[PDB]
């Protein structure tokens, strides 16, 4: 029986860290 | 009368000594801040402004320069890290938890989202937006009996803020900042905005992400079946972060994976694993992965919703990521299933596209496909059955396949595979 494969990192779905306000 | 206004301009206006040019001025720069394409923030930053906006976030006695400063500091947050460090390094963080108090909802709710930004750049900008004692003043003011008595655009800034608060790691948040923000985010998890739920599955999804302490911090909160009601959201902007956040649950521990069992997650998986979003079906796959690493009795809950069938259905057909995690959700199947559960694996069909994919160039692919082979003969060796599983391979074209992979580069790859032929194909 084999272990659990945690998530390997990536930001490509990752949502914006940041927003600028445009109005 | 404030657009477009040069830097220059901008700087003289701020220069001098009377409050409402300073006003006049500052709008200015907002709305150069704002404006579609690349805002000049480094040469704002280079005109030495930041402090003065700093400053001008204190002007109790004149709101709308704490407004129109607030919203430019923002957006200078916005950019690079340099960018938003420049903002910092002015004393933004104070300034603006000061105004997380303001009478004002509108400039309140701008220093949320430059917190948000500040917050958003990373562990150490997130820990020390903390060190300054953001949380309280930001809980307190989602404080409320009912969310839906708070304006819609103020309640999604302070969610994605809260978000922000969850995300990141090495180091992850502070685990107190978790306690602390969990109970909101529970909340803020069963309203009714598409966009706040959006917001709240990802900051699951992020303090989910990582040792099953973390883990078990959020499912004790009893989040999972509300999870597992986003996962069949119609908004894929719902269902992608609720699915990392199941995701994320099952690779703890078999308790952990049992809850999502439990709360009926295992029935939304015939329309993941077909899913057009092909980052649906990889994430979708990936779990299910997890979920077949687990318990004998859990394979089996896996048998029993009927999903194999749909794994055989992504190994045969889908794009190479989701392919590969398909291949690692039949060698833990294989690895942890009863003989039993095995030769149903291959009464499915799970032979013919599993060799297939020994065609792909992926080097750990074929090490997956490997092992799982091996393990299914080990089955049918219980069962004195290893020649049918033989021609099977056979006739599929796969004994071609692992003759080749003997010439191999990899060392464990044509030892893999030697080993099989020398014993099963002599």
């Amino acid at each position: 029986r084999r272990r659990k494969r945690k998530r390997e990192w990536d930001d490509d779905d990752d949502p914006p860290k940041k927003r600028r306000r445009l109005d | 009368g404030t657009v477009n206004w040069s830097v220059e301009d901008i700087v003289k206006g701020i220069n001098s000594n009377n409050l409402e040019s300073q006003l006049q001025a500052t709008q200015a720069a907002r709305k150069l801040l704002s404006r579609e394409k690349q805002p000049p923030i480094d040469n704002i930053i280079r005109a030495g402004l930041i402090p003065k906006f700093v400053s001008f976030l204190g002007k109790t006695d004149c709101s709308p320069i704490q407004f129109e400063s607030a919203w430019a500091l923002t957006n200078i947050a916005s950019g690079t890290s340099e960018q938003t460090k420049a903002v910092v390094d002015g004393g933004a963080i104070p300034a603006f938890i000061s105004l997380l108090a303001s009478p004002h909802a509108h400039i309140s709710e701008q220093a949320v989202w430059a917190l948000g930004n500040i917050a958003g750049d990373g562990s150490a900008f997130r820990d020390l937006v903390i060190k300054h004692g953001a949380i309280d003043p930001l809980l307190a003011l989602l404080a409320v009996p009912d969310l839906s008595t708070l304006a819609c655009g103020y309640l999604r800034n302070l969610t994605w803020t809260l978000s922000n608060l969850c995300r990141n790691k090495n180091p992850a948040p502070p685990l107190d900042a978790v306690e602390q923000i969990l109970p909101t985010l529970v909340r803020l998890l069963h309203h009714n905005d598409p966009e706040v739920l959006a917001d709240s599955c990802w900051a699951i999804s992020y303090l989910t992400d990582g040792p099953n302490e973390r883990i078990e911090m959020v499912v004790k909160k009893g989040v999972v079946p509300q999870l597992v009601k986003l996962l069949g959201a119609t908004e894929l902007p719902i269902v992608t972060p609720a699915l990392r956040a199941i995701g994320n649950i099952v690779t703890g521990t078999d308790e952990q994976t049992q809850k999502v069992i439990d709360a009926g997650a295992l029935a939304v998986f015939p329309s993941l694993l077909t899913n057009p979003k092909t980052n649906i079906q990889k994430e979708a796959t990936w779990t299910m992965s997890n979920i077949t690493a687990g318990r004998q009795d859990q394979i089996q809950q896996v048998v029993n919703h009927g999903l194999v069938p749909f794994l055989v259905g992504v190994l045969s057909k889908a794009d190479f990521k989701t392919q590969k995690e398909a291949a690692w959700a039949i060698t833990n199947y294989t690895s942890g299933g009863t003989v039993e559960q095995i030769v149903y694996l291959v009464h499915c069909g799970i032979i013919e596209p599993l060799m297939n994919l020994l065609s792909a160039k992926d080097t750990k692919i074929i090490q997956v496909i490997l092992d799982a082979i091996s393990n299914i003969f080990q089955a049918a060796e219980k069962l004195g059955e290893t020649e049918k599983l033989s021609i099977m391979i056979e006739e599929c074209g796969g004994l071609d396949k692992i003759e080749a992979l003997q010439r191999h580069e990899n060392e464990s790859v044509y030892k893999a595979s030697l080993n099989l032929i020398e014993k099963y194909f002599s």
